[PDB]
DNA sequence: AAGGGAAAATAAACAATACATAACAAAACATATAAAAACCA
């Protein structure tokens, strides 16, 4: 028995989370998997349960604001004695150091020290720990996730307070590594095109009718006393069209819709009239220009000098020109798609001396622009970035695509498409 | 004798004066121009770092300093009842 | 053979981002999860070469093969002629 | 592929090489060498004058410059500048770049102690604070009276440790300071690959040629070629038991009966019987145990008959015959 | 002007070498505490 909440599209999943969670510890299963990709509101639908259940007690941890397991143990032990202070303030406490723990023994060593002074409680109370984002921990491995499963059983089972877990993770290839533990899973499905728009309208009406960019445009135009419902319609006409002209570009996201709205909204506001408030279809026909462009990209003619420009134009030549062909076709007498090959030194100046307008011999400034180009990360080393100077075995390679080469060819009037021949 | 040990220290004009009155006088014009762009770069970051009150107020402000030489130093306002600190991250310190 | 918006280059990347983190593709030589801690810590210090080639040339391989797509994609969709070669 | 090889060369021992090498490098072109050294001596006042402008002076050229730098830095310049400012003369801190054991921490720990410890700079010593500690050194030095207090020398700037990139940028920030004069030399043909327009902005390098075609005595020591195994196991046989000489002599005969490759080798069974024939090998174990000593110092090989063969050349084994075995 | 014919190019099988990364070692960088050792007093 529990007081379930109600939400928009989790009607099955609210039932199971009301099923798999009770305030009684015996009915409560130990470990749990909430799985789904980002863009399902699992952090939404979990907390939305918890606000409707003030009877239980939740301790909220956040792995994504941590970096490793060694603070993650320090994250747990600092918080439970922080929470149990605010739940039973009459109970005296030998407060321990949460900085002291760094190893997975030390947690259950300290939880053996924490819970024993809390033994005098009246009934078996549970205590739900919540980890949010267990796959995106940036030092994860295989033998961390099971390491947190068996933590319950190393605890004494007869204590008045029982710690149980709920794990939030993503990337369901990861969950397939641990199906043999058979812990109860509640998968969260992705969304469909209507329920994306249905979620988005009931979540963004509260800001886009109350933004001052509307409220300025209210008093700036001749304001007819349009209702909030009249503000609701144009907001709804905005949302029901923006998901229609962009759904193929964004997929079934919610986060990627929550910001593209907040980029194209004031540019939509300026192109309204006093009269198009009653005229929605012609309003889209006047504000058309934003609905067919992305506007997420905030093609350079590159800063580098002339001899460095020809230094780049010789380096792109060994993306296709092998040593078997080059010395014949460049006498002094297609892999456009493919990944670039590997240079060595002085093959550059082999090609550089050929393609330059006897007119040049001094190569001090030519050697200057090489490590200038190395700091630009346009030509990088194959090996580590340390010993590449003294000629040991060091291979070089470009990192510029074909188009920026093509503009920079014509920027110095040099022709390159002749020498690329499939 | 000792050259295989590394880094051993040891403790062992009528015309030119007319250069000397010219050289430094020129160099006073140099470095005074150098602090001008130094005051220029320090100014245009400082006003633009502040006074930008966005409405969402859940976003960091980013600044792209295009064409910059990776050595551009910055000073900050005092702006009391709040500490304002500077952190620099080298790519050498980015493992 | 017939009105379909062909998209640009600068936008497919935003769709290409979700496809690799939907695990429909993999990187070519990427050991995914190390077994224990000190083998993973030995992979963290190692600076990589695949990031040093740009985004559009990381040699992505396949998770779901072409022939199996014909069995799941219904014939009502217009691209059903493209499942088979 | 009939190639003449360095193994097929009349080789030269240790004392024979270095002595006749010392004869050439001190008597080959002696008269024109100091004749060059007197010609370039008149450039020495020109270097003194430009170096007051804080110019990082860099010397390129063929041949070793190590002797020339130490004459120019120590004897000529360092007391000349102390006399021209008005007491111990200006401290010279050389950096042997050909010595690979140069680090960035140790030489800079010398530098801040060579430079003035006017403040508690150990407070800013904290975790890489080296660029941090030198930055606090720079801005203070912008508002000091302009005089050189230190001249540093960096021999062989393309050396095996100095050419590392985190060390190179460390020297770059030193050179912008007006109080120190930076007189260095390199030898590489790709030395201007080391610097971009960022570092040379901090450096303001100028260049001068010095080509005296010196032999690089000190700079040859750390370097090695196959002069510096056929020569390795040439010394172990000179200190062993007397029986190992005989069982290697019987080894080397039938292994040269047929370059010294695999095919001239011998089977283990008959070689046991052969070294049983001259009352030498008792059995397989007593043979193999004093054959593992030839194995442990990599003096013989085995591939598959059960062929043990010596990895030295045809010419080498008869040299091992007539000299050390006999 | 024709033409021979050797240089250059192509292809394919095979061998030899280089490369990216995994696994690890070791040195620099960092902290902690009981025992020695100065050291006032
Ligand atoms: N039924 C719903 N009713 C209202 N809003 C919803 C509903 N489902 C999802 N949302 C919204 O979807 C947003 C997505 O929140 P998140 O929980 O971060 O998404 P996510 O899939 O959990 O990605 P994360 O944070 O990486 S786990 C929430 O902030 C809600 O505003």
């Amino acid at each position: 028995n529990v007081t379930t909440p109600e939400v928009a599209f989790r009607e099955y999943q609210t039932n199971c989370l009301a099923s798999y969670i009770s305030a009684d510890p015996d009915i409560t299963p130990s470990n749990l998997i909430l799985q789904g990709y980002s863009g399902t509101g699992k952090t939404y639908t979990l907390k939305k349960y918890f606000n409707a259940n003030p009877n239980l007690h939740a301790v909220w941890l956040e792995p994504v604001e941590l970096v490793s397991w060694k603070p993650l143990l320090q994250a747990i032990a600092r918080t439970v004695q922080y929470k149990l202070k605010t739940l039973y303030p009459n109970i005296p406490t030998t407060d321990y150091d949460p900085l002291q723990v760094e190893e997975p023994f030390l947690l259950v060593k300290t939880l053996h020290n924490i819970f024993v002074q809390y033994e005098s409680l009246q009934e078996k109370t549970c205590l739900f720990l919540i980890l949010d984002g267990f796959d995106s921990l940036q030092d994860l491995d295989a033998a961390l996730f099971n390491k947190y499963i068996k933590l319950n059983e190393l605890l004494p089972k007869d204590s008045k307070i029982n710690i149980k877990f709920i794990y939030t993770m993503l990337e369901t290839s990861f969950l397939q590594r641990y199906s043999t533990h058979c812990i109860p899973t509640v998968m969260f499905p992705r969304y469909n095109v209507d329920e994306v728009s249905t979620i988005l309208v009931m979540s963004r009406c509260g800001e886009l009718m109350e933004d001052s960019c509307l409220r300025k445009r209210i008093i700036e135009e001749q304001i007819t006393d349009c209702t909030d419902d009249q503000f609701q319609n144009v907001a709804a006409n905005f949302i029901h069209l923006i998901v229609q002209a962009f759904h193929s570009y964004t997929g079934n996201d919610i986060f990627a819709l929550n910001d593209l709205i907040d980029f194209k909204w004031p540019k939509y506001v300026s192109r309204i009239t006093k009269e198009n408030i009653f005229e929605p279809l012609a309003l889209y026909k006047s504000a058309i220009k934003l609905f067919l462009s992305t506007d997420d990209n905030l093609s350079q003619t590159y800063d580098l000098s002339i001899i460095s420009k020809y230094l780049l134009i010789a380096s792109y030549i060994c993306s296709y020109l092998e040593p078997r062909y080059d010395a014949s076709i460049f006498s002094r007498k297609n892999p456009r798609y493919l990944q670039p090959s590997l240079f060595a030194i002085e093959r550059l100046l082999a090609i550089f001396q050929a393609i330059f307008p006897s007119l040049m011999k001094a190569n001090i400034e030519v050697f200057q622009n090489l490590s200038e180009l190395h700091t630009l990360k346009l030509i990088a080393t194959t090996m580590n970035k340390n010993i590449d100077y003294l000629s040991p075995k060091v291979r070089w390679k470009v990192n510029v695509p074909w188009e920026i080469i093509k503009e920079i060819s014509e920027s110095v009037h040099f022709n390159i498409s002749d020498y690329f021949s499939d | 004798a000792d050259a295989q040990r590394s880094h051993y220290t040891v403790y062992p004009e009528k015309r030119w004066e007319l250069y000397h009155q010219l050289h430094s006088h020129f160099h006073d014009q140099v470095d005074h121009i150098i602090d001008n762009i130094e005051a220029d770069l320090k100014a245009e970051i400082s006003d633009l770092l502040y006074s930008e009150t966005t409405q969402k107020r859940r976003c960091f402000n980013t600044i792209f300093l295009l064409g910059s030489d990776s050595t551009t130093k910055i000073e900050l306002k005092d702006e009391s009842s709040r500490y304002n600190v500077l952190i620099e991250l080298t790519p050498k310190e980015s493992p | 053979r017939i009105t379909i918006k062909l998209w640009l280059k600068k936008d497919v990347k935003n769709v290409w981002e979700n496809l690799v983190q939907l695990d429909f593709f993999t990187e070519k030589s990427a050991v995914g999860l190390r077994d224990n801690a000190t083998a993973a810590f030995y992979a963290s210090n190692y600076q990589f070469q695949g990031t040093m080639i740009p985004f559009d040339l990381r040699s992505y391989q396949m998770q779901i093969i072409l022939q199996e797509l014909r069995r799941i994609i219904p014939k009502s969709n217009m691209y059903y002629s493209w499942t088979q070669l | 592929k009939s190639r003449h090889t360095m193994s097929m060369a009349p080789d030269v021992t240790r004392e024979e090489f270095s002595l006749v090498s010392n004869f050439f490098n001190e008597n080959f072109q002696k008269r024109p060498r100091q004749k060059l050294f007197e010609i370039q001596k008149k450039m020495f006042p020109q270097y003194w004058f430009e170096l007051t402008q804080g110019f990082s002076l860099l010397f390129y050229g063929v041949g070793s410059k190590r002797n020339f730098l130490e004459e120019f830095a120590i004897d000529y310049l360092s007391p000349k500048i102390a006399y021209s400012q008005l007491v111990n003369s200006i401290p010279c801190l050389i950096l042997n770049g050909y010595n690979p054991s140069c680090n960035y921490r140790d030489v800079f720990k010398e530098i801040t102690d060579l430079l003035v410890p006017a403040e508690l700079t150990r407070s800013e010593t904290k975790g890489n604070h080296v660029i941090l500690q030198i930055q606090k050194m720079i801005d203070f030095y912008k508002n000091q009276p302009l005089d050189i207090k230190l001249i540093l020398v960096v021999h062989n700037l393309d050396g095996p440790s100095i050419r590392k990139n985190t060390f190179q940028t460390m020297l770059s920030f030193l050179s912008v300071i007006r109080q120190i004069a930076i007189v260095a030399s390199t030898d590489h043909i790709y030395a201007p690959l080391l610097w971009d327009n960022m570092k040379a902005q901090n450096y303001n390098f100028v260049f001068h040629d010095i080509s005296n075609f010196e032999p690089s005595t000190v700079e040859s020591t750390f370097q090695d070629v196959m002069k510096m195994g056929a020569e390795g196991a040439k010394y172990v046989l000179q200190s062993l038991t007397v029986n190992s000489k005989k069982m290697y002599k019987l080894l080397i005969e039938t292994q040269m009966q047929n370059r010294g490759t695999q095919r001239t080798g011998v089977e283990l069974k008959l070689f046991n019987h052969l070294c049983a024939a001259d009352f030498i090998a008792s059995n397989e174990i007593a043979l193999r145990s004093m054959l593992r000593e030839f194995i442990e110092h990599k003096m013989a090989n085995i591939t598959k008959m059960e062929i043990i063969w010596v990895p030295y050349t045809y010419a080498e084994l008869e040299k091992l015959l007539k000299t050390v075995l006999n």
